[PDB]
């Protein structure tokens, strides 16, 4: 002999949100831009001979 | 007598007892359950342990 059981109206699951993301894009490398260094290294030389 | 007589196929001694008194069934804390009526009376189902 067993209890009777009698299943009712099922409770509310919870409920799963999906999600569309863009992710962001990497940064770039700055080109090689370039210092004349040689002329202002026989500039200070010239003003120091004078 | 049933349970004595398993209890033997398994090696086990059969329950004994010494001085005045009677052998009942009883709950998890003791105490006895009625003896003049049903189990179906009783709040006793399928599964229960005694």
């Amino acid at each position: 002999m067993k209890r009777g059981f009698a299943r009712p109206t099922p409770e509310k699951p919870p409920v799963i949100k999906p999600e569309n993301i863009v992710l962001s894009t990497p940064l770039s490398i700055p080109p090689p831009e370039g210092k004349p260094w040689w002329l202002i290294v026989v500039g200070v030389v010239v003003v120091g001979l004078l | 007598k049933v349970v004595n007589s398993r209890l033997r196929e398994l090696g086990e001694a059969p329950l004994e007892a010494t001085g005045r008194g009677r052998w009942a069934l009883c709950l998890v804390d003791g105490a006895p359950l009625r003896a003049t009526q049903s189990l179906t009376e009783q709040d006793v189902y399928d599964g229960d342990r005694l």
